[PDB]
């Protein structure tokens, strides 16, 4: 009921789209009394109709991730902020009117005094808005927030099941199907996140230009090639931490293979198949939750071409602007941003929302087999 | 008569984008400097002047559906 | 005093025909698989 | 137009250009570059140069 | 730095420009580009030129 | 600093949540909806002000664009 | 730095990304949008629920996007040959193995819906085979990162 | 300034953006203009609402329109060698990706107005899979402009 | 001024500008022109009415002949060689923008006039999608007006 | 020391290939047999679950080639000499070239293995042991990609 | 006594021609073969297990590529004579596209064989018979290719 | 006496021809005349084994090809002349593209031919001595190339 508008809210995050996305909902709750009055529509009324709560929720979601990174149609606000002032560039660092010619597009500097005094309060500073390295923030930003929120909900996923095996009183199940999981979940990728914890806060813009990867790294606990001084360590010690954290995680593929089936020929093979699915399985699954950045990324991105190419045009007009020229532009803009920007993307970020959670967080607990109730009752005949 | 009730809800949208667009172009608001073609803020307001008489346009077509 | 060639490198027909006869070794391979999965055919009726 | 090769180095591997006379021969010489015009220089630089 | 370049005439001539000119007698190797295109003080003894036989010769002593 | 003051604004709700809860038959739920509110929402402000502390990069701004907001701030 | 050449590997990088991986969005598209109209004549409830390969297969395009622009914002005047080439690569490697992505999602996913009208056991069968055919594109994209960071 | 043949990869871009995005927007009126005919003997009430297809590949025209109009706009003689390869890129980008969306858009435009004839319930579900194949067109756009302007 | 093969590009621009505008109109009036002879043995009254697919085909042929004139006025000897690349993209932009454009009359006129011999509804229809691949020869005229008179 | 400066471009077509090769293969097998799990479930509906073997097992195959996609991606350096890219470069297409035939052979023992056991349930346990065979070539091919670029 | 840059291309291409070369034949044979088996399955399912043996022909056929693949990686230095190289490019070929045909002919017979022996049981001894002659193809193109690879 | 690095280069050339190219003539008159006892032994299925020789006949052409791949490889030595090579590439031709096409021949009236045996009987000495023609072809190609290689 909550993550499932929360990882919609992720990957379609804006706060003008927020707005109509539950003014739309809340059109459909507050009416709702005189449309079970009608029979049936188009179900393009009818399979949204029947999650009218859904879609309210994915409104009020979305205003608030829709207000952490500012993107309000793809404009930003200010509230007591913006953090960046450039005013400190031009007096320390000597740096006078040179800016018309030679370098049109000019970068700011950090470790020079003044120019960044704390992380804007609540969410993203809209400086990043109005630069055009804005990408090349966000990239490192979206997409290594989408691993966090990936080992997250899905540690959060093998916690529940636990309570599948102590209720149903279970417990060889525990010691080979929910001990090996999280050592196998916490040493490679709850080591991940507290590692990209680790960089955010280690180093600063003044020191370290020789700054180490978490993409090398990662995979340099695999392969176990140690040494290069192409790449320094993270913090002292790595080399001892790292070889213990994957040793403790190469042992829990015999913890759940060779321990389970001394209760016999189907319970070896078989059930090997339940530890290579989730043995290669936990590593695809980590890398599929890179499809909220990807669905964030191409939603923000459409949000600047329908202003900067339609909305813009009808703007930067000197003298005839608001006059019978945007009236039109908005016109076609109101059809463009609902038929595009607002209903496939609100379909595909709908989806992707949904298979996350059919795959990425209902495999650890969730087996379902299943029968249903479908109890005895007359309210197949309300009124027709 | 589908024509007419989407026409209402354009307008309704209309009225309320268009007045935001005019208050955060009175404001001279920082964010919306590619639309520019003391002597800078009077080239706001008039986009201002611009997106007002349009958001009162749609208020014709209001009544007029 | 000016007017100095291009360096091209001394081994400038080795790696022209490495690149030329891979590159439309890899296309070619990559062309006739692409036809095969275009036209597949699976059957489709039911 | 001029000359211009890369390697127009003696001692004779594939394909070095300056070959000796006699094969145990006591001199060798190598060019890492090479660039030489003859009977069309004009205004004191080099012309288009046919490649080696 | 500059190319070697004869001349007879108020024309110029014949004209050669190396980056490592380099030789070797038996085993040592002697590289002599310095002495060559940076001197600017070359003994071209006989630089012939007929417009169809051309001889460049350099002498380092 | 807003770190150390957001920590228990959205620390309310979440353990002075299940506190006041009515006795109705959705317990179970409202309490699932108002914990996991409190849990997604603030750890997604909580990975984004991390990212811009102790930063490693500055905003790339156009040219007329570096002389503006000097007089808006 | 590198040679005035240099920076044509890499925008032959940022365009094959996204004309390779929209052409495999095109035929997931199109060989499943044959799929709706010819079951809808027969099952004309399942216009909602069985339009999911043809969402699945938009999201070919947008790994494609996605590294089109990692391409297009480390482009600078004068990268190296050896930055450049490792950006031709990424764009391959993200295309054509969306192109490969976008054909097992539009022959499956046009059989997939065919099956689904006659029998509705099929769905959760079906939606299984698209995740085993979209994380080809994935693992494109995976290894289109691992080559734009260096 | 640059060579002398530096704008020939910026005008190559400029005509491939146009030259290939009307080739995928005839393709979706072609392809979809026979489909009409088919409708057009059993159902000739739905004539006006059909030419919506052909509509949305008029979209894909004009995607390639207004790049090819924004790099020969741009253009000056003696841009270097750098500017010119991201024209190139910027219209292999838009109009290959606009040849893709436009054959999408042609095959399920085809097949969704015969089965909008035989049932007219497929016509909110037709007009649903032209808007996932229009914004392939509209994906070429976005990284056109991150490639010219830069 | 330029070199002295500048000429080349320029010349290729003019002829096909030409010659790609006329193959559109070639396969316009030809795969149209033979669905008037099949429309005619049931229906001989819309002979007249069914010529414009052939003139609208026509159109495209003349808008491949305005640029190949202008771009034949713009030659001089010794034209710099960034003149004549604007000249040969100017060529391909309404040469091989009305080969799509004529493919694509030559299509729907086709299958239109053989509608409008059993439901003449369909002539008022197949009127409107004859201008939206009319356009398409529009397009790649005012991108190669643009192209060439820089 | 350093190769010159064109040699990363081979290394590079090896990384590439080793992935791009080896999802056409790995697409094989999942279209072609996963057609046939479209036209066996009409008539049995019980054996919907059994029968997504040859497309896991297809799915190997893209990640044989996945593995030796990063494990060439980590070995390139600025300036690799020419020797040491061909090895990424042989090592790409032998594992790419072998998925790819690896995931045409599954596609179609996949796709007659299950229209075959619509009408003979005995034949899944031989099927089973003909895509244990298809599957392999995948892992040939990867045990020489593992020697190669490992040099 | 030293070989020039380039030398390590042809070594490296018959390391991977190799396995590429019989692992498309190995797959022709299992792929051709396999599509055999589902169609005796359906009348004759007791000949399931003895039938697998054109597949298990077609297995050899990919490992005469896997141990030359081994024999010419485990031969490769750096800076290789150009003759040292060219022996090795030879010894990929002889025995991949010598698999190739190998394997074209182990999947036809193959498919025909199992096929007849479900309408004739007295043709197993025979179809076994000419894939024996099928086989040593992939065998002659192996002891050309260590021949080679050896010196 | 010694000639250039890559001369080595026409003798392997021609050893791996001599293989390949046998392969392919040995692998298609064993696929189509295996593919025509299939045919027979439905319903005439004594003559099985009396009809191997089509299947016999083309495995000579292999071994016609690995005598002279076998004695290309070890008149090999580094720093062959160019003239030398060259004599064991077109030695390699003269065999390749004999069996190449000798070894159709015997697939094209091997299939034909025990289809037709396995009606009329009197056709046995008929079809075994059009075989015998179009396996010398196979052996002139062989003694060509044995005085070109040993030349
Ligand atoms: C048809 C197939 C066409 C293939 C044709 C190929 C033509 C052959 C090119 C070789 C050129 C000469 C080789 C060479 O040495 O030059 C360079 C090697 O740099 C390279 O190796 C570049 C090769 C990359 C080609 C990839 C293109 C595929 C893109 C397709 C993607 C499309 C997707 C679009 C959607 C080095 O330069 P240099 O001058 O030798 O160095 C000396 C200068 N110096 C001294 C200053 C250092
Ligand atoms: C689909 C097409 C997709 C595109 C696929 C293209 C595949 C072709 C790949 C060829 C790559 C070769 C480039 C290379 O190796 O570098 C070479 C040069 O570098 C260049 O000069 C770049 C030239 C690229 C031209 C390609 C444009 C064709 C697109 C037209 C499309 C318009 C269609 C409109 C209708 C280095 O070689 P060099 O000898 O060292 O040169 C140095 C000498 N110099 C300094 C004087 C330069
Ligand atoms: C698990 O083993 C398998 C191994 C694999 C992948 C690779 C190598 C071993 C192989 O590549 C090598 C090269 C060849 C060889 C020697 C294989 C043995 C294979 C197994 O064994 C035959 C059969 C197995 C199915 C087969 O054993 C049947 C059970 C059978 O027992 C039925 C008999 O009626 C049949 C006539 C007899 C014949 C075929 C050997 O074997 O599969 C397998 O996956
Ligand atoms: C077992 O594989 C056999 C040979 C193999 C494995 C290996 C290579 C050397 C071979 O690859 C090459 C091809 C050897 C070659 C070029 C001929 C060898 C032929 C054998 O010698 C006839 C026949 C043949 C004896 C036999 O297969 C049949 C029983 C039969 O003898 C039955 C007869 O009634 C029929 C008349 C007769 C034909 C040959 C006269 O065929 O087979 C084999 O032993
Ligand atoms: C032919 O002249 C028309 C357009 C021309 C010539 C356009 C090009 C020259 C190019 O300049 C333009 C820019 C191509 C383009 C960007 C057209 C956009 C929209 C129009 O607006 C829907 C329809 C539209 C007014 C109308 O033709 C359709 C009949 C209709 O819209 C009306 C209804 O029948 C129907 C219900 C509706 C549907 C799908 C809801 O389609 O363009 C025309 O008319
Ligand atoms: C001289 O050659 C004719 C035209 C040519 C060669 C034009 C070129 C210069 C070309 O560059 C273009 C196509 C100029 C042009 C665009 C002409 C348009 C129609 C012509 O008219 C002017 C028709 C038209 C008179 C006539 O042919 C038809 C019978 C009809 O008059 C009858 C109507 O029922 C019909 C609906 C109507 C439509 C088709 C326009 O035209 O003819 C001609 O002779
Ligand atoms: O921000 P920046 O862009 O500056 O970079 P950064 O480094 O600081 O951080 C961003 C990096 C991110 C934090 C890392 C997240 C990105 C990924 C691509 C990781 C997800 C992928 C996974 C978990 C699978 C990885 C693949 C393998 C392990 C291959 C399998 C191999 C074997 C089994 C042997
Ligand atoms: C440098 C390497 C370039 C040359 C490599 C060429 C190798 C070709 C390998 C495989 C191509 C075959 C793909 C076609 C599949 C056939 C489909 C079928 O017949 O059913
Ligand atoms: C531009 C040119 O080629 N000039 C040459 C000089 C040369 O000295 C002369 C006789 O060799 O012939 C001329 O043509
Ligand atoms: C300055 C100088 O050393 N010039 C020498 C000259 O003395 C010598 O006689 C001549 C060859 O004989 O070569 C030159
Ligand atoms: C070369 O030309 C200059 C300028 O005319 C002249 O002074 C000089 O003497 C010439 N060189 C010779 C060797 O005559
Ligand atoms: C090449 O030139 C450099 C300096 O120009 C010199 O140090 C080096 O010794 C030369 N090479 C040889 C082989 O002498
Ligand atoms: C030029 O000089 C050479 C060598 O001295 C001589 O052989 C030739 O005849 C001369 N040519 C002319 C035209 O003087």
């Amino acid at each position: 009921i909550i993550t499932f508008p929360f990882l919609f809210a992720v990957m379609f995050g804006d706060l003008g789209h927020g707005i109509l996305m539950t003014l739309f909902a809340v059109w459909m709750v507050l009416r709702e009394s005189r449309i079970l009055s009608q029979k049936n529509e188009n179900e393009m009324f009818s399979t949204i109709f029947s999650g009218r709560y859904i879609i309210l929720l994915m409104g009020v979601f979305s205003i608030y991730t829709g207000l952490i990174y500012n993107d309000c149609f793809s404009k930003s606000l200010n509230i007591f902020g913006s953090s960046w002032s450039v005013r400190p560039m031009f007096d320390i660092y000597n740096w006078t009117e040179e800016t018309l010619r030679g370098n049109p597009v000019l970068q700011l500097n950090p470790a020079v005094t003044g120019v960044f005094g704390g992380p804007y309060p609540f969410g993203i500073d809209p400086i990043w808005n109005i630069a055009t390295n804005k990408l090349t923030f966000l990239n490192s930003f979206k997409m290594k927030m989408s691993v966090i929120l990936g080992i997250i909900h899905m540690l959060f996923g093998v916690s529940l099941s636990l309570f599948n095996h102590t209720y149903f009183k279970k417990p060889l199940n525990i010691y080979f199907g929910f001990i090996p999981e999280i050592i196998f979940m916490t040493s490679l990728f709850g080591y991940l996140v507290i590692l990209i914890f680790y960089k955010w806060t280690a180093y600063n813009a003044k020191t370290s230009e020789k700054a180490p990867s978490l993409l090398i790294h990662f995979i340099n606990m695999f392969l176990f090639s140690y040494g290069d001084s192409g790449n320094s360590m993270l913090y002292s010690g790595q080399k001892g931490i790292q070889c213990f954290l994957v040793v403790v995680a190469l042992l829990c593929v015999p913890w759940m293979l060779l321990f389970k089936p001394l209760v016999f020929g189907d319970t070896m093979v078989h059930q090997a198949i339940h530890t290579i699915e989730y043995c290669l399985g936990c590593i695809s699954n980590t890398a599929s939750y890179l499809r909220l950045w990807a669905l964030s990324l191409a939603h923000a991105q459409l949000s600047e071409v329908l202003w900067t190419m339609v909305i813009h045009i009808g703007l930067k007009v000197k003298s005839l602007a608001g006059g019978l020229a945007l009236f039109f532009i908005f016109a076609a803009f109101a059809t463009l941003t609902v038929a595009i920007l607002l209903i496939m993307e609100g379909l595909s970020a709908f989806l992707h929302a949904l298979r996350l959670h059919w795959v990425e967080f209902q495999n650890k607990f969730y087996s379902g087999t299943g029968f249903k109730f479908l109890p005895f009752s007359f309210e197949h005949i309300r009124e027709g | 008569p589908k024509l007419a009730a989407c026409g209402i809800v354009l307008s309704a949208w209309g009225v309320i984008m268009l007045i935001m667009l005019g208050i955060f172009f009175n404001v001279h608001s920082a964010v919306l400097i590619e639309d520019v073609p003391q002597n800078i803020y009077n080239l706001y307001e008039q986009v201002s002047y611009n997106c007002f008489i349009a958001a009162s346009l749609y208020l014709l077509l209001g009544g007029f559906s | 005093t000016y007017n100095l060639a291009y360096k091209y490198n001394f081994e400038y027909p080795v790696v022209f025909n490495l690149v030329l006869w891979i590159m439309i070794g890899l296309a070619l391979t990559l062309i006739v698989t692409c036809y095969n999965i275009w036209n597949m055919d699976p059957g489709y009726d039911s | 137009y001029s000359f211009h090769c890369e390697h127009v180095s003696s001692e004779n591997e594939d394909g070095n250009l300056l070959v000796p006379d006699t094969q145990p021969s006591l001199w060798q010489m190598t060019f890492r570059d090479f660039q030489i015009q003859a009977f069309n220089v004009t205004d004191k630089k080099f012309s288009y140069a046919s490649d080696c | 730095n500059v190319p070697v370049s004869y001349n007879d005439s108020y024309d110029t001539r014949i004209l050669f420009w190396a980056q490592n000119f380099s030789v070797a007698y038996g085993e040592h190797w002697e590289d002599l580009t310095s002495r060559t295109f940076g001197v600017q003080d070359l003994n071209l003894t006989g630089s012939f030129w007929n417009d169809t036989v051309a001889r460049l010769v350099l002498t380092y002593d | 600093l807003p770190v150390v003051i957001f920590t228990t604004f959205w620390g309310l709700i979440g353990i002075a949540g299940p506190w006041f809860v009515p006795k109705g038959p959705n317990r179970g739920v409202i309490i699932t909806m108002l914990v996991a509110t409190a849990v997604c929402c603030y750890l997604f402000w909580l990975i984004a002000i991390l990212a811009q502390l102790n930063p490693l990069f500055g905003p790339q701004l156009k040219n007329e664009t570096i002389w503006y907001v000097r007089f808006l701030w | 730095n590198g040679p005035e050449y240099a920076s044509f590997f890499a925008v032959m990088g940022a365009s094959a990304a996204m004309v390779f991986s929209a052409l495999g969005a095109a035929y997931g598209t199109a060989k499943s949008g044959t799929g709706i109209a010819a079951m809808s004549v027969m099952r004309p409830e399942m216009i909602m629920k069985s339009i999911i390969p043809v969402v699945m297969a938009g999201i070919i395009a947008i790994y494609g996007l996605v590294v089109a622009v990692l391409i297009a914002n480390s482009l600078n005047d004068g990268i190296s040959l050896y930055r450049s080439f490792l950006q031709l690569g990424a764009g391959l490697s993200v295309g054509l193995s969306g192109l490969a992505a976008g054909f097992a999602i539009g022959i499956v996913g046009d059989a997939g819906v065919r099956g689904t009208a006659q029998q509705p056991r099929l769905f959760v069968g079906m939606i299984l085979i698209l995740i085993f055919a979209e994380v080809l594109g994935l693992y494109g994209l995976i290894v289109a990162l691992i080559l734009s960071t260096k």
